[PDB]
């Protein structure tokens, strides 16, 4: 089950994959990067973007905590760990949707954040 | 990427050397890790479960923390006593001639 991702300042267009652990739906919000160790133990209405390295919590529980901290949706950049996708197939019924990305799409997304020019992000199914 | 053991350009420092303190520096959209000699002003050191980390200094009218219930330097114009800061310097001892210490 695929998903569309779009980005504009106040442009980019990417693709990805929903996770079976969460509930699939659209979402909108601002783009905020989060460190993997941040999600352990900012104003709301944002779509988090977390680049996973190759542990504090399970990825599901990391996605759980992200939503519980006020996140519209969880974007996992899994370029450096493709095995993350396999371990997000088990259903947990997370509310906010968990979309996965990698490759030049993920590279592009992170450069927009790297540029430090504020921008909004949306997701369609 | 300075002071780390394992490192990424996107996440900054992932793991630290035992000698340094881990700390997530925010920058609008960006958030990258840092390993530092000591915790930055307004934070005190905490030897966490896996990592040496930095917790926010939350004492009444204190500006710099050594620990959770002990203050290094108070809000300018407040008088320090046993790691606590007071405007109304208490009845234990009076303020010293010039320096702000009861």
């Amino acid at each position: 089950v695929k998903a569309l991702i779009r980005v504009t300042p106040l442009n980019l267009t990417l693709e990805g994959l929903f996770a079976r652990v969460a509930e699939i739906s659209p979402a909108e919000g601002r783009l905020l990067q989060f460190h993997p160790l941040s999600l352990c133990n900012t104003k709301p209405g944002f779509i988090s973007i977390v680049k996973l390295e190759t542990p504090c919590l399970s990825l599901a529980n990391k996605a759980r905590l992200a939503g519980e901290r006020g996140a519209h949706a969880v974007l996992f950049d899994i370029t450096n760990d493709r095995g993350a996708l396999q371990q997000l197939q088990q259903p947990a019924g997370i509310n906010q949707p968990v979309v996965l990305i990698w490759g030049p799409d993920a590279e592009k997304l992170m450069d927009v954040v790297n540029k430090n020019k504020e921008a909004l992000v949306k997701i369609e199914v | 990427c300075k002071g780390c053991l394992s490192c990424s350009k996107d996440n900054g420092c992932l793991r630290c050397q035992p000698k340094l303190f881990f700390y997530l520096r925010r920058e609008g959209m960006r958030q990258y890790g840092e390993c530092l000699q000591s915790c930055p002003p307004g934070y005190y050191g905490v030897r966490g479960p896996d990592m040496n980390r930095c917790s926010r200094c939350r004492i009444e009218n204190c500006d710099s923390c050594f620990s959770r219930d002990f203050c290094i330097k108070c809000k300018s114009g407040f008088y320090s006593h046993k790691g606590q800061c007071f405007e109304e310097c208490p009845e234990g001892f009076a303020p010293l001639d010039d320096t702000m210490v009861c």
